């Protein structure tokens, strides 16, 4: 309804709430799509998109989201968030859950992970450990 | 597509532990892996640089075709060079000269 | 009771354990039509296991956990020979 009213900022608040609740609810793909709409805070949107993709065992789409943000948005290219996302993708491709944990602790040390990121990161770790088992 | 070079004369596969924290240093026999690989993937078109997952001894391995040598059925002496490009293709057979090498992990011996 | 049993060899497939509780149970899960319940069976004349009736495994197949495959030098879907056992003799 806001998007019809051309209220971009409010509509963006709304789709942030929708995407966060969807991602917490296991609808990772749909949340990633809403994050694509929100992208089209930007650094944060890129991170979250990749994270949902990683919760959907979708490492390649996370890599593309990273590449998209790096090429299109210079502030995201050099950011800590892009570095965190590449490190997570590398861990996921490596099947290395402790490396994922280490990267999480580093990023927590420099940029506090809110409860949402912690939940999604735990889901990603669990998917790695399940593949290991 | 290939016309005559439709079989594999020699196929080299780099074998890695998918789970490298679980690694084992013992000497691996290429032939056992060859038997099970052919058993699992007989009569299939293969090209180099192909990522695959393969189970062996409860240890799962990523198998990456390094290079493919394509020969026709009838060459007593393999005259086709060991090619690395994706263009070369051949169907796996028991007589293929299978060579195995250090995986993406570099841990397998 | 192990006095009377069909000791005939069978060709059975290795498979993933049906679930973790079965792996903990350390009992070869077999269909009722395969062999009796609560009896010791040998495999390859070397690996001894305790049968237990299990409806999720069809006749002609045996379920194994990871440790047993590790011990036995086996991959999944590997065809093995299974026979009855009787340690006392």
């Amino acid at each position: 309804w806001y998007a019809q009213d051309q209220s971009v900022a409010l509509s963006n608040k709304c789709f942030i709430k929708c995407a966060d609740l969807k991602a917490l609810d296991g609808q990772y793909i749909e949340a990633s799509d809403i994050y694509s709409k929100l992208i089209k805070s930007l650094k944060d949107y890129f991170l979250k998109k990749g994270l949902c993709q990683l919760a959907a065992t979708d490492a390649v789409a996370a890599a593309r989201t990273l590449q998209e943000g790096q090429s299109e948005d210079p502030n995201f290219a050099d950011s800590r968030e892009s570095n965190f996302l590449k490190s997570l993708i590398d861990a996921v491709n490596e099947g290395d859950s402790e490396q994922l944990s280490e990267h999480c602790k580093e990023f927590d040390n420099f940029m506090r992970l809110d409860k949402w990121k912690i939940t999604i990161l735990n889901k990603i770790k669990e998917s790695i450990q399940q593949q290991e088992d | 597509y290939s016309g005559k070079q439709s079989y594999l004369g020699s196929i080299d596969i780099d074998i890695s532990f998918r789970a490298r924290g679980k690694a084992v240093s013992t000497v691996f026999d290429q032939d056992e892996l060859a038997k099970q690989f052919v058993r699992c993937y007989e009569s299939q078109i293969f090209s180099p640089t192909q990522y695959l997952i393969m189970e062996f001894q409860g240890h799962f391995f990523d198998l990456k075709i390094r290079n493919v040598q394509a020969i026709d059925l009838g060459d007593i002496e393999p005259t086709s060079a060991v090619a690395t490009g994706i263009e070369t293709k051949g169907i796996l057979t028991k007589q293929t000269q299978i060579n195995f090498f250090k995986g993406r992990d570099g841990l397998v011996n | 009771d192990m006095t009377n049993m069909d000791t005939r060899t069978r060709h059975l497939k290795v498979s993933n354990c049906p679930n973790n509780s079965y792996a903990l149970a350390n009992v070869a899960a077999v269909s009722p039509n395969d062999f009796p319940n609560n009896i010791y069976i040998i495999i390859d004349n070397l690996f001894v296991f305790t049968t237990r009736h299990s409806n999720d495994i069809p006749p002609g197949t045996i379920g194994f956990n990871g440790n047993q495959r590790t011990w036995g030098g086996w991959s999944l879907n590997q065809d093995v020979q299974a026979k009855a056992f009787d340690l006392f003799k």
